[PDB]
């Protein structure tokens, strides 16, 4: 989607698109488990 | 090869642009040659054949 707006910015701003271009040039040339449960925040103390 | 042909399109558009610019240069040099031919009186200079 960036290409169109790139044509709006002009030739000077072509540099800032580099990474975008890269992840495009790749596309032409080329289970999970819970994280953040917070159960580690729990505490238990028999001394109480 | 089989690499990305953005090289090919880039070189093609550069070729077309340089063709147009060089052609404008050929108009300029053509007017230069014609005015030299008119001034001298002989066809297309005296150093090269027509």
């Amino acid at each position: 989607d960036f290409i169109a707006e790139a044509n709006a910015k002009g030739w000077i701003m072509a540099g800032s698109y580099f990474f975008d271009l890269v992840k495009l040039n790749g596309s032409a040339t080329e289970d999970q488990f819970d994280t953040g449960t917070g159960l580690d925040k729990s505490s238990f103390d028999p001394t109480q | 090869g089989t690499g990305s042909q953005i090289m090919g399109n880039m070189f093609g558009v550069f070729n077309s642009a340089v063709l147009a610019l060089g052609g404008i240069i050929i108009m300029y040099t053509l007017m230069v040659s014609t005015m030299n031919t008119a001034h001298e009186g002989q066809m297309l200079g005296q150093k090269w054949s027509s």
